[PDB]
């Protein structure tokens, strides 16, 4: 005589997703050198590097 | 460029009249006069070593 009751499932979940950083240190600077340049001639050089 | 630095200078005089007449004498010494006179005359010779 007793009807079970209609128990229901609910809604799925929303997947979630995880987005990390990465760092890395800053950078070192070489040692300065000396040479037989006057600055025009060595400026037109390095812009050309 | 790190390399290459100036390089410095000199203008020496070298006389060959005097190199072969100053000579080492294990060597025969000769003045370029007295050769140069005689092999243009002759077909033929040597001083020195």
């Amino acid at each position: 005589l007793y009807l079970p009751i209609y128990a229901t499932p609910a809604d799925p979940k929303a997947l979630l997703s995880a987005a990390v950083a990465t760092s890395q240190g800053g950078g070192k600077l070489p040692e300065s050198f000396m040479s037989l340049w006057r600055f025009p001639h060595m400026l037109e050089n390095a812009r050309g590097m | 460029l790190k390399r290459d630095k100036r390089a410095l200078e000199v203008e020496r005089t070298v006389s060959l009249a005097e190199v072969y007449a100053g000579l080492p004498k294990d060597n025969g010494p000769f003045s370029l006069a007295q050769e140069i006179d005689k092999l243009v005359s002759q077909g033929s010779g040597s001083a020195g070593s």
